[PDB]
């Protein structure tokens, strides 16, 4: 069983977006609304903003799970590479195991979970509402391994699946992107942009 | 508490106490003179840090592992750049030793362990630092590998241990460990800590 990540706005109108991100090569992180992909610098705090337009049931869940994007590859479980695994940098009293490649930064209730059925590595943090007079709901996260990770990614294309879930694990909704951990994010957005405009045909400038 | 005296614990105490004697009679009596102790140590991890030459350069010619990792990830290359041994890192370099094999708990290269206090430093480390940038690009860019890599990509080249190749580009700014190369005919990415300047000794 391969993990779903068709998009899901479902009863709560279950939205994930990104705030303006930095154009610039400076950039630890750069989300690209033309090719639904996200560009991040490894263990960086990346904030993920999550907006509904009703509150969902009590008891309901964010998890957000890395999968391989290439079918030749969807069968194996997106772990850390042994090398940062073992490592002690950013291993050293941490509440995530070591073995995680997304992290939740900040919020003391976030769970990592291990499928024992599936092997599947996720992170699950409660829903909470928008602070008094705002519109989103910040989760700040962070992933810790790069996309050239030999052991791990292994330059393997993935894509991380945000669900809003019941308690029982039941989807309220589903919102999917492409994820690239590299080292210059803003530089790599701009360089796919111009490929995809030039294939694509699309009318720029 | 039981002091074992098997065929492999015997080649263990020997390299370290520098019994070459005994270590030359012992060595065809053990199934794998390759294979550890509980702790990951091997009879020539025992060679080098004891500083037996005679049995560093006997077991390495004999074919043992060159690149054995102890429990904490530390290789024999490791353990010769800590002593400061130039003679020994040069020798084991080019026995097939991997220049970019990284200890478990730091991430550290052979050339970072050795010893700023003690004598033979500045040399010692400046020629571990020097292969780790001038490979791939001395020799003619001529490199082997040290170990089978199974492509994960359609841009990767597959390799055996032994396989001798030539880098084309190595991309120092972009992707670090991954190297362009080419083998026999074909062209694609490799990993630079499988590789080193010479091959292993069968």
């Amino acid at each position: 069983v391969i993990p779903s990540n068709t998009d899901y706005p479902g009863p709560h109108h279950f939205e994930v977006t990104f705030q303006q991100s930095s154009t610039a090569k400076s950039a630890t992180w750069t989300y690209s609304p033309l090719l639904k992909k996200l560009y991040c610098q490894i263990a960086k705090t990346c904030p993920i903003q999550i907006k509904v337009s009703t509150p969902p049931p009590p008891g309901t869940a964010i998890r957000a799970m890395p999968v391989y994007k290439k079918a030749e590859h969807v069968t194996d479980v997106v772990k850390r590479c042994p090398n940062h695994e073992l490592g002690r940098d950013f291993n050293e009293g941490q509440s995530a195991p070591a073995s995680h490649l997304i992290r939740v930064e900040g919020n003391n209730l976030s769970q990592y979970v291990d499928d024992p059925v599936t092997g599947r590595q996720s992170v699950v943090v409660p829903y909470e509402p928008p602070q008094v007079g705002t519109e989103f709901t910040t989760i700040l996260y962070n992933f810790m391994c790069n996309s050239s990770c030999v052991g791990g990614m292994n330059r393997r294309p993935i894509l991380i699946i945000i669900t809003l879930e019941m308690r029982d694990g039941q989807v309220l909704g589903r919102r999917s992107f492409e994820g690239r951990i590299c080292a210059c994010p803003g530089r790599d957005r701009k360089a796919d942009e111009d490929h995809y405009r030039e294939a694509e045909n699309l009318y720029f400038q | 508490m039981r002091v074992k005296f098997n065929p492999l614990a015997l080649l263990l105490d020997s390299s370290l106490e520098g019994e070459f004697d005994l270590v030359q009679r012992i060595i065809y009596e053990v199934d794998d003179p390759s294979l550890p102790n509980d702790e990951g140590i091997t009879a020539l991890h025992n060679a080098v840090c004891a500083g037996h030459t005679e049995i560093v350069k006997f077991l390495v010619q004999f074919g043992v592992n060159v690149n054995a990792a102890d429990s904490d990830g530390w290789t024999p290359l490791h353990c010769a750049a800590s002593c400061n041994n130039v003679q020994v890192c040069k020798f084991l370099v080019e026995s097939g030793a991997a220049v970019f094999a990284m200890t478990y708990s730091d991430m550290q290269t052979a050339a970072d362990k050795c010893e700023e206090m003690e004598e033979g430093y500045t040399q010692c480390s400046q020629f571990l630092y020097g292969v780790q940038e001038k490979m791939g690009i001395m020799n003619k860019g001529v490199i082997y590998a040290l170990w089978d890599y199974e492509p994960q990509n359609d841009d990767e080249l597959p390799m055996k241990e032994g396989d001798c190749m030539t880098i084309i580009h190595r991309e120092d700014e972009d992707e670090i460990e991954w190297w362009w190369a080419r083998l026999n005919d074909k062209e694609g990415y490799v990993p630079r800590n499988l590789l080193g300047l010479y091959p292993r000794i069968k």
